[PDB]
DNA sequence: TCAGCGAGAGAG
RNA sequence: AUCGAGAGG
DNA sequence: CTCTCTCGCTGACCTCTCGATG
């Protein structure tokens, strides 16, 4: 049974490697049979005592001594030694790795009301996941007495079957897990919340650790069964047990994109704005002044506010005082929890400030009192970027106006040293690199032009006088803010392109002066295309290498624990400066 | 400009500047004419199966034809068999005429038909004949001292391979074997010591002389022929059976025989202009002077004569196409039959023996059906849309038989050359595995008769530019200098300015106006089909072009086509060419039309003698293509309307007045919007789905066959125990569903519909040998089948007997018993038997048609990279508004611009906004019922809106009822082309926004809908071209509990169609070790999978309400142990 | 085929081992587990 | 016991015994038959043996020696 | 019930002990009747029934008849996963060599003797 | 193919 | 079941 | 004793569709 016949749809049978193999070594040696009984001459004999020694080499191990046999087609049968070996093998594919049951799979959409803690599954899944607990549930409340009533019942898809597997998830986790697994954040536990449609529903900041996207992604999911695989699951695998690196000591829940933009919207002041110069008597008024209309987001104004710190024994001790602020922040300060100081927002946030906020509050407080800050920012910044209406457009992507002078002068320089080289004056390999320099100066000059254009844009009207402050340009405050833009790209769309290399590495003598809001001509198009082959065809051709690595590394070292709670041995190392803080 | 029929209805406004001196050449010629050569006759006998014939060919050959095809493509395509024709080879020993076997024809679009399914044979760009110099550049010894090598490589034989070694001694290779030194070959061709030293010798420098041959041989261990022969023998066969017959017959057919050795045209050419030789013609076999030459151009390289040859160089890479592999194949299967026939002539007969009776037809056909079928290069056709097809048909692979491998391809032969310019696409390319080894075919690229790629330029003489255009190849262009085609010139001809921008020895600088010898045709050269439908491309990345180009063929035709509103300007040719359309062949007159059949009288001046004069086409309905989607036509012309040649008289899939169109048009802001656009999510308005605008019907197809086992037999009936009288509702007298009958999931058919599907019954087939036995409904329905076909087909012929009746009785005889005749055969063609499998009695075939509408979870993308994933449907009262009061359909977030520098999908938005603006304007002006002048007037002025443009529409020459069908035809808005690197500017956009009355910087204010109140800054809204995808979250949905298992590991089965189960594989294992979860490790590798006993045990624990595991053995140690036991070693667990 | 030549016994003692039999491994929540079997030895 | 086990954690002493202890506590209530010292506020017995480790009813000692006491 | 994995060569009398049945000549299952052959590759006695508590003649079918062999047929009746476990043996005619011991980098069946692998492998094949 | 390593003959 | 071809993350 | 030089031998995540052959 474990080398079986299968039959077929049609009258003939589809057979194994094996049973053609111990054919062959039958035969033969029922052929060596025959030639001992009827007392052959030696010459004949010693021909077939080679052909036996032939055959059983191929049952064993084929193509050792390479004389490989075949069968119905041109390829090579599989011997015994094949089934034990390699990728294919028992080892690699049925003893280390295997299908299960209880198990699911779907496409990924998102849901930004969700807690951290929890996820949405479609009830259709859900109906045929929990099957036997229904039953069970069934049978015990009398409604059905055969194991075939409550089975007619689920199939007929009844009323009354809504309600038991609303009963049976209540507190009941589940496992989810993204295809490529590179590290053990790569399956988490959630809390099911049955919703109607196929797709699965995933907390926005729970992205970075799966490394996730919602472009064609698809997950998996399966169920724990016993009672102390649902404790490892709650105690261990959940969400928010995992908020700090195993491999360092960074978080690894940030927010992104959206909620930097929205925040950092708030946090901004501008000059002369609706409302400037009031005296107010706390948060809630500026809310009531902002929501009535009367008051800008942006305006400087006083605030009366008030703070809690912890003394020597730990307990919180207020102070009241008046700031200057303005209104978003005072807004904002109404989700700080108590213990942490008012100048950790009186400033314009981005990435990293908030991620700062975030450590420092599990720094100070502790674990429950971050989930819900963390919560809480995420809907104040989904809430307040959409009221912005920040857009982009084509007139965002500012030219400076001394670009042409900069590129007449670079071509009239490169022309003049030609001069040096019809008439025999420098190294016919040294204008090459004057020339690079040149170009590569006057890059330099139209990249700071435009920025130095871009960033500080206000000529604005303060009761008479004009003055200057911080732009509100679409494209600038992404960049600034941290959230998707770099500095490095805006010199793509609005300054020069630069210099590109040949395909062997050497660098063409003459760059791409024109950026992509002004578009591309043929040539240039042409030379551009190198460069991105070769990085498409590097990133597809060395997954295998990192692979690779991480299987030998992993094999090499998969039998150490601590064992031991103290060795008593004096031995050490001396650790010097990277800070020295950041080392010990 | 004169237009045409089609084109005066819905006339697009072009963008462009530069003329055009060369029009667009038909896209599927490199199929066509390539079969072409194979089957036509060659008096000069050198193309297809005449030369094969005279090559092989006691018996005497005369000549061949081609005989008549039993069905036609359509009858195939039903019944499942192949489109073939029988072949006629006439024989000399007595005259006789023989029969060879079938040739699978190609159809009129370039496709085969093999088994009722439609393939397509990609082409093959492979190394060609010749000999070719190389040195390895390093690494090869520590010593850091290059080595230099050559080969010579014909189209059929042996290799030869000559080189180098670190002590400077040459040796020679054959067939990648073991080494041998050089001088012994020349041992082999009757040379002496003095004569060698004659030949290589005549002195003896060090640094422009060497004296290898001389220390060659020294090393060599021999000094006479025998010798060399006897080593050669040795090295070549181990064994050593010494001969002196055996060792002269080796090197006499290893490579001096004409039936063992071919070097071809295209090898003699490349091999005698390497050697700097004059004629290009020669033989197929080498010779003593071949080797000696190549020998001596060895030395010189090593000497510093010379220079290396690039292998990746397109002048060394040569084109293969399917009427040569074919001819190949036969060739193949030729050579058999003459090794029978030459056995069969010496046993020994005359007088009674004929030349049929030596002659086997099995191994040919064997031959010819392997090769249409099985090979690599012969592949099922794709069929998503009509771009689909055109990208597929014009491919190029590197991979095949004597091709490449994807595992060893390096890194060198993926990369853009300098030669790829204007032949291959340097951006259409797979993303996978295969990124650098599959191609696309250029616009204007063409082949020359020896197989290699060529491009068209403009010749320039005495600094003018004519219109006289010559096709140069990789090698023939590296010796001239070229400019650009964005040059500007004046009305004489002249380059405008005194340096010009030109290419020459793989370079480019810029040039007098003197020095230039040749200029482009176009600036859409070097693109490929697919990437020329990108609008504003030159804003783009090259990532996201290749992206876009290769999602712009997995779109998905919809109920209802709709044209862009921003286009380059192929559209027309991709839809005319691809096929899928109705194009007149005569002009003439409209005579009757409905839904499924045009009728049309031929005018007077294109009429052959004794001729009727109608045309008749008929339209295909509902039927599923290799994807499962839709294929339907529909007519578009009038009662009594007036028709020219090559006019559109039906649409196809994703076709709209002749124009391509695979999408729709939406309206967009750019905007965030509460977290429902986070990383990519797109969020979709109501009236978006209450209007059906991205519905798509899918076709499925189902097969019942009833056996013909000996042990019970099975039919078809009603009758069916254990089942509900309701359950046989659906089902005839004779137990097959009727149609029109609407099925869900869990349905009897023919006794079946797999669970989760649902659809209607649109087609029932019946299929039936020449055996016995028929059913009421097979009665009923197989014979209404054919009379049906009967009754078409009289109906068809019945307008043709009364024109010719008419015109008679105004002969009888003779043109009722043709007509009768005409009938009878028909009859005879469509009440022919079919050839079924062994075993098998009768098939029953089933076919349901079923609705998909957009939910969350669906994939749409636009054309320049940028895709996303449906995550909500929005009440409509809760969608931005305009003061108006009009909201949009899309939400899309502007954070995924900046970062993916694809800028043109911004410029398009803003350009549709225009062409929007312009449709209202008249929309108005029809509803006021204004007059004609008016209409003439603002129409005017905006098609003469542009910087000096090259369209020059004049409508002072148009009749009012045109102008009015015109205006009627524009008021959804006016099409606007733009060419790939000759289009509109920003300043055009913003004349054409102001003759809208809209404003210049395309942003407006927005309220919101669920409060009323406005957001604080303008908005970017405007209109765009979307498209949906096939990949559809109804495919991708599936769960699992319990079900079945394999068979030797005792494992859950794999896949959805089988309901299967999810892998949990090593990493996953590492991941819950590392979390330290020992318990669900161990529930997952015993009690959910391979545990027999555990299995039954947990299910009924969670049955009864307890939640413990008893955990056991998993089968598949027990499976190793046995196994590894089987091989002799004894292992076992200890139990004490 | 050195294993064999050799004559070899194996104990079971890394992560690896117990996967392929299926117990539970001497890690996490299962390493008192094995606590339990040397103290029975 | 509800979102975050933090608490239980710094009672018992580590995070693997946490596990055993809890899911000894509640097959006693689930198969065995017993009552909760808590409300039982509609929740799962692994829930409301978090809950009595969180207040302080259970731990290993307690449950050994009512062990002891019923033999 | 266990705690070590040992492995070490097998002999001859350890794979006779294995075995259920003697040598198998006959090669298949009969293709016309799809009951194996007596004394084949697939065999009802040597490996077991084909179908559950069932003689392969029939004239046994009760659970009341476990634990007895066929007299006509040589069958015993069980339960059919028996048919996983089974071994059988084939008696070869002469000597044979095993590739592994033969055939490595460090070569073992010519290490304990003096001669390299070029003249063992010679004399292995005849020569 | 390409990179890496050990077993085996050489010429001193 | 194996082989070949294509597609998505 | 001890560098050169041939010459083999082993290695390079998950999911979906089609057909031809057993
Ligand atoms: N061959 C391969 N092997 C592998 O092991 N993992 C692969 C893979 N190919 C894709 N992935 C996964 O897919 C992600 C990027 O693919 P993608 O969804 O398009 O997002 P991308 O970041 O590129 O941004 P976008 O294209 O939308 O602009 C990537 O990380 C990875 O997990
Ligand atoms: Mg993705
Ligand atoms: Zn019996």
């Amino acid at each position: 049974d474990l080398r079986p016949l299968v039959p077929l749809d049609g009258g003939r049978f589809a057979t194994s490697d094996l049973n053609d193999l111990y054919r062959r070594v039958i035969n033969r040696n029922n052929r060596l049979k025959r030639l001992l009984d009827l007392a052959a001459p030696d010459i004949i004999v010693r021909n077939e005592k080679r052909m036996l020694q032939e055959a059983v080499d191929a049952l064993l191990d084929n193509g050792r001594r390479g004389r490989a046999i075949t069968g119905s087609n041109k390829r090579p049968l599989k011997s015994l030694a094949d089934m034990i070996k390699g990728k294919q093998g028992r080892f690699r594919q049925n003893l280390l790795g295997k299908r299960v049951d209880y198990s699911g799979r779907s496409v990924i959409t998102v849901g930004p009301y969700l807690r951290l803690h929890q996820c949405g599954l479609p009830k259709k899944m859900a109906l045929e996941l929990f099957k036997p607990f229904i039953y069970g549930k069934l049978e015990l409340r009398g409604l059905a007495t055969t194991i075939k009533a409550a089975k007619k019942m689920v199939e007929r898809e009844e009323a009354v079957v809504w309600d038991i597997l609303d009963e049976v998830i209540r507190e009941h986790p589940v496992l989810l897990n993204r295809a490529p697994t590179l590290h053990r954040l790569g399956i988490q536990a959630f809390e099911p919340v049955l919703i109607e449609g196929k797709a699965i529903q995933l907390h926005p900041l729970v992205c970075a650790a799966y490394n996730a996207d919602f472009d064609g992604d698809q997950m998996a999911v399966h169920v724990p069964l016993t009672l102390e695989a649902q404790l490892e699951a709650r105690a261990l695998m959940m969400s928010t047990n995992n908020i700090l690196s195993p491999a360092n000591g960074e978080p690894i829940i940030v927010p992104s994109q959206d909620v930097v933009l929205g925040l950092y919207y708030m946090t901004r002041d501008c000059v002369n704005a609706k409302g400037e110069g009031m005296v107010l008597t706390g948060p809630k008024e500026a809310e009531r002044l902002y929501r009535s209309g009367l008051a800008s987001l942006h305006a400087r104004v006083k605030v009366r506010i008030t703070e809690y710190e912890k003394d020597a024994n730990g307990e919180l001790v207020a102070k009241t005082s008046l700031k200057d602020t303005t209104v978003g922040r005072a807004i904002l300060w109404m989700i700080v929890p108590k213990g942490l100081p008012y100048s950790i927002v009186n400033q314009a946030l981005g990435k990293k400030a908030i991620s700062k906020m975030l450590n420092t509050c599990y720094r100070i407080l502790g674990l429950k009192p971050t989930v819900i800050f963390a919560d809480q920012i995420m809907y104040t910044g989904f809430a307040y970027a959409a009221r912005s209406g920040a857009s982009v457009g084509i007139d965002d992507m500012v030219i400076p106006e001394k670009k042409h002078e900069i590129i007449s002068e670079a071509e009239a320089e490169v022309a003049e040293i030609q001069e040096q080289f019809q008439s025999g004056l420098v190294t016919a390999g040294e204008r090459y690199n004057k020339v690079i320099d040149i170009w590569a100066a006057a890059n330099d000059r139209v990249s700071k032009a435009m920025m130095d254009n871009l960033q500080t844009e206000t000529v604005i009207n303060r009761d008479g006088q004009e003055e200057k402050q911080v732009s509100f340009n679409s494209i600038y405050m992404m960049a600034d803010s941290g959230a998707r833009g770099s500095a490095a790209q805006i010199r793509q769309l609005a300054g020069m392109r630069g210099l590109m290399a040949k395909p062997d590495g050497s660098i063409i003598e003459t760059p791409i002066t024109a950026n992509f809001r002004e578009g591309l001509n043929v040539l240039q198009y042409f030379i551009s295309t190198h460069g991105a082959r070769k990085g498409l065809a590097d990133t597809a051709l060395k997954t295998a290498n990192s692979g690779y690595l991480t299987r030998r590394l992993v094999d090499v070292a998969q039998d150490l624990v601590v064992t031991e709670d103290d060795c008593g041995t004096h031995e050490g190392i001396m650790m010097t400066p990277e800070p020295l803080r950041d080392r010990v | 400009m004169v237009y045409s029929y089609t084109e005066k209805k819905r006339i697009r406004k072009d963008f462009g500047k530069r003329p055009q001196v060369l029009d667009v050449p038909y896209l599927l010629s490199i199929q066509l004419d390539s079969f072409q050569k194979f089957i036509e006759q060659d008096p000069e006998g050198q193309y297809g199966l005449e030369a094969a014939f005279r090559s092989v060919f006691e018996l005497q050959y005369v000549s061949y034809r081609l005989g008549e095809p039993v069905f036609d493509v359509q009858e195939c395509q039903i019944r499942g068999v192949t489109y073939s024709a029988p072949l006629r080879v006439k024989l000399r020993l007595k005259e006789q005429e023989v029969y060879m076997g079938e040739i699978p024809l190609m159809t009129d679009n370039g496709t085969f038909v093999i088994n009722g399914t439609e393939r397509v044979i990609v082409s093959q760009l492979h190394r060609s004949p010749g000999v070719f110099f190389d040195s390895d550049k390093g690494k090869t010894h520590s010593s850091g001292k290059v080595l230099y090598n050559a080969r010579i490589i014909p189209y059929r034989g042996s290799w030869l391979d000559f080189e180098f070694d670190p002590k400077d001694n040459l040796f020679v290779r054959i067939d990648r074997r073991r080494k041998l030194p050089a001088t012994i070959i020349l041992r082999a061709l009757n040379y002496t010591t003095e004569q060698i030293l004659d030949l290589f010798f005549e002195f003896t420098n060090d640094l422009d002389h060497g004296p290898y041959i001389s220390e060659t041989l020294r090393v060599d261990p021999t000094n006479d022929r025998l010798s060399a022969l006897v080593e050669i023998y040795r090295m070549m066969r181990p064994g050593e059976p010494p001969t002196r017959e055996a060792a002269e017959s080796l090197f006499e057919n290893l490579f001096f025989s004409e039936d063992r050795y071919d070097l071809s045209a295209v090898g003699r050419m490349k091999f005698n202009r390497s050697l700097l030789r004059e004629e290009i013609e020669g033989s197929g076999i080498l010779s003593k002077d071949d080797i000696i030459d190549v020998m001596k151009k060895l030395i010189d390289i090593r000497n510093g004569k010379g220079e290396v040859d690039d292998i990746d160089h397109l002048g060394n890479r040569r084109i293969r196409s399917v009427g040569e592999m074919a001819e190949n194949q036969f060739r193949v299967g030729l050579v058999r039959v003459e090794r029978a026939v030459k056995e069969r002539l010496s046993l020994g007969d005359l007088d009674t023996l004929m030349p049929q009776d030596m002659i086997n037809a099995k191994p040919i056909s064997a031959a010819v059906k392997e090769f249409f079928g099985s090979s690599q290069l012969s592949q099922f056709m794709d069929q998503n849309n009509p771009l689909s097809e055109i990208t597929h048909k014009r491919r190029i692979s590197a991979l095949g038989p004597g091709g490449l491998t994807r595992e060893r391809a390096g890194f060198e032969v993926r990369d853009v050359h300098p030669t790829h310019y204007g032949r291959v696409c340097p951006i259409e390319t797979p993303e996978g595995p295969n990124i650098g080894l599959i191609n696309s075919l250029s616009v204007y690229a063409q082949t020359n008769e020896y197989g290699f790629l060529e491009t068209p330029y403009r010749k320039v003489t005495d600094g003018v530019v004519t219109d006289e255009i010559h096709y140069l190849s990789a090698i023939e262009e590296g010796n001239y200098v070229i400019a650009q085609a964005n040059s500007n010139l004046d009305e004489e001809g002249h380059f405008v300015e005194d340096l010009v921008t030109c290419r020459s020895k793989g370079e480019s600088s810029l040039f007098s106006r003197d020095q230039v010898d040749y200029m482009d045709v176009s600036t859409q050269q070097v693109v490929s089909v697919g990437a020329s439908l990108i609008p504003f491309l030159e804003h783009d990345d090259a990532n996201r072009a290749l992206m876009g180009a290769n999602m712009q063929r997995q779109a998905v035709p919809t109920l209802r086509a709709d044209k862009p509103l921003v286009g380059t300007g192929m559209e027309r040719a991709v839809a005319v060419d691809s096929g899928v359309t109705a194009v007149a062949k005569r002009g003439g007159v409209v005579q009757y039309v409905d839904a499924s059949r045009i009728v049309i009288k031929v005018n007077e001046d294109e009429m052959y003698p004794g001729e009727a004069g109608i045309d008749i086409y008929n339209l295909t309905k509902y039927t599923r293509s290799n994807q499962n989607t839709c294929i339907n036509q529909m007519p578009c012309v009038s009662l009594g309307e007036p028709v020219e040649r090559g006019d559109v008289l039906a649409d196809g899939p994703s076709t709209d007045l002749g124009e391509l169109a695979l999408g729709q048009n939406m309206r967009v802001a750019f905007m965030p919007w509460n977290g429902y656009n986070f990383e990519d999510s797109i969020l979709v308005s109501e009236r978006v789905v209450q209007e059906d605008r991205f519905t798509t019907i899918h076709i499925q197809e189902l097969a019942c066959v009833s056996r013909d086992t000996k042990l019970g037999p099975e039919e078809i009936t009603a009758d069916i125990p254990n089942v509900g009288e309701a359950a046989l509702s659906k089902l005839d007298e004779s137990g097959i569903v009727y149609i029109g009958a609407e099925v869900t999931g869990g349905d009897i058919l023919v006794g079946r519909v797999p669970n989760g599907v649902s659809g209607t019954v649109i087609d029932v087939q019946v299929f039936t040998r020449d055996g016995v036995e028929k059913d009421k409904r097979a009665l009923e329905i197989e014979e209404m089948q054919l009379k049906q076909a009967k009754k078409d087909l009289s109906e068809e012929l019945q307008i043709l007997e009364a024109g010719l009746f008419s015109r008679i009785r105004a002969q009888y005889d003779e043109l009722k018993h043709e007509f009768e005749k005409k009938l009878e055969a028909k009859r005879r063609k469509i009440t022919q038997g079919d050839d079924l499998a062994p075993g098998v009695l009768k098939i029953v075939k089933v076919y349901l048609a079923v609705k998909r509408r957009i939910q969350p979870g669906d994939k749409m993308a636009g054309r320049h990279g940028n895709k996303g994933v449906i995550s909500k449907i929005n009440p409509i009262e809760d969608m931005p508004y305009d003061e108006n009061g009009t909201p949009v359909d899309i939400v899309l977030n502007p954070l995924g611009v900046p970062s993916r520098m694809n800028i043109g999908q911004i410029l398009e938005t803003h350009l549709g906004m225009a062409a929007k603006g312009i449709g209202d304007k008249i929309n108005a002006m029809l509803k006021q019922q204004q007059e004609v002048a008016k209409l003439r007037e603002f129409i005017q002025r905006a098609y003469d809106l542009g910087a000096d443009v090259r369209q020059k529409v004049d409508l002072s020459t148009f009749s009012d009822e045109e102008v009015m069908r015109l205006a009627e035809n524009l008021r959804k808005g006016m099409p606007i082309a733009t060419p790939v690197f000759d289009g509109a500017k920003e300043a055009e956009i913003k004349e054409l926004l102001k003759l809208g009355d809209l404003p210049t910087s395309g942003q407006i204010r927005l309220y919101d809908g669920r409060t009323g109140e406005q957001f604080e800054r303008p908005v970017t809204v405007g209109y765009m071209y979307m498209l949906k995808l096939n990949h559809l979250v109804d495919d991708k949905m599936h769960a699992r509990s319990t079900g079945s298992y394999s068979l030797v590991t005792q494992q859950p089965l794999g896949g959805k169609a089988q309901f299967g189960g999810q892998r949990f594989g090593e990493m996953e294992v590492w991941a819950l070790e590392a979390y330290g979860a020992a318990y669900t490790l161990q529930e997952m590798l015993t009690v959910k999978s391979d545990d027999v006993n555990g299995r039954t045990k947990m299910y009924k624990n969670i049955v009864d309400g307890n939640h413990q595991m008893e955990p056991g053995m998993p089968e598949s140690f027990n499976v190793l142990l046995k196994e590894i036991r089987s091989l002799g070693i004894n292992i076992e667990l200890e139990d004490e | 085929t050195e294993a064999a030549v050799a004559g070899k016994r194996d104990e079971l003692r890394g992560l690896k081992e117990n996967v392929i039999v299926g117990r539970l491994i001497p890690a996490g929540t299962g390493y008192a587990y094995h606590q339990d079997r040397m103290r029975r030895r | 016991a509800r979102v975050t086990v933090q608490d239980a954690v710094e009672k018992i002493g580590n995070r693997f015994d946490l596990v055993l202890v809890a899911a000894r506590r509640a097959r006693q209530m689930q198969v065995g038959g017993k009552d909760p010292l808590v409300p039982e506020e509609n929740d799962k017995t692994t829930v409301i043996a978090l809950r009595e480790i969180e207040e302080g009813l259970i731990n290993n000692q307690i449950l050994d020696v009512r062990e002891r006491q019923e033999q | 019930e266990f705690d070590a994995i040992k492995i070490a060569l097998a002999s001859p009398d350890m794979i006779r002990s294995w075995s259920f049945g003697e040598v198998k000549k006959p090669e298949t299952i009969n293709y016309r009747t799809f009951k194996p052959e007596r004394d084949g590759l697939f065999c009802a006695r040597i490996f077991g029934p084909v179908k559950d508590y069932e003689c392969l003649c029939g004239k046994y079918k009760r659970l009341k008849h476990r634990g007895v062999i066929c007299e006509k047929c040589g069958v015993e009746v069980t339960q059919t996963k028996v048919r996983r476990e089974r071994m059988g043996h084939i008696e070869l005619a002469s000597p044979t060599a095993h590739i592994w011991f033969l055939k490595s980098l460090p070569s073992r069946i010519g290490l304990l003797l003096d001669m390299p692998l070029r003249d063992i492998e010679r004399v292995l094949y005849f020569e």
